[PDB]
């Protein structure tokens, strides 16, 4: 019934850069321990800043997502990798 | 979790990836490299947003 095909690529980044709108599962991913070993994840990020320009931009309904991403970004570079995953400058917080 | 093509992004390929970039200037997937070079735009603008959800 309700039934289609599994996702593209497209399909499937700019459904995901547009999660990152929403505040809890940003923060859901920065308190991982396993996607701060490797520079995987962080190097990811950067290359989904694609949508942060046309044509790309047109498609985003949660432009919300593409700020956070921003900040995100140059959170990175200057961010300090604790040994374990553990992003160093938010030990701290709940 | 996260979209699979994460894996791709070491720091090993991203090194290769200039390069890559100019010998393709001489869906469509055939290597690991391909996927650090964004999607395509589809045809239909049914993809082009209706509005803005804050």
């Amino acid at each position: 019934s309700d039934q289609n095909p599994l996702p593209t690529r497209f399909e499937v980044e700019l459904e995901f850069i547009q999660s990152l709108a929403n505040i809890q599962y940003v923060t859901y991913l920065l308190t991982q321990q396993q996607i701060w070993k490797s520079p995987n994840f962080k190097n990811y990020l950067k290359y989904l800043e694609y949508w942060c320009n046309p044509p790309y931009s047109q498609c985003i309904v949660y432009p919300n997502c593409l700020f956070i991403l921003k900040l995100l970004n140059g959170f990175m570079e200057s961010a300090i990798v604790n040994e374990d995953g553990l992003l160093e400058g938010l030990d701290e917080l709940p | 979790t996260s979209p699979s093509y994460v894996k791709f992004f070491t720091q090993s390929n991203l090194e290769k990836l200039p390069k890559y970039k100019e010998k393709k200037a001489a869906e469509e997937i055939t290597c690991a490299l391909d996927y650090l070079i964004p999607p395509p735009m589809p045809k239909n603008q049914q993809y082009r947003a209706f509005g803005s959800i804050w």
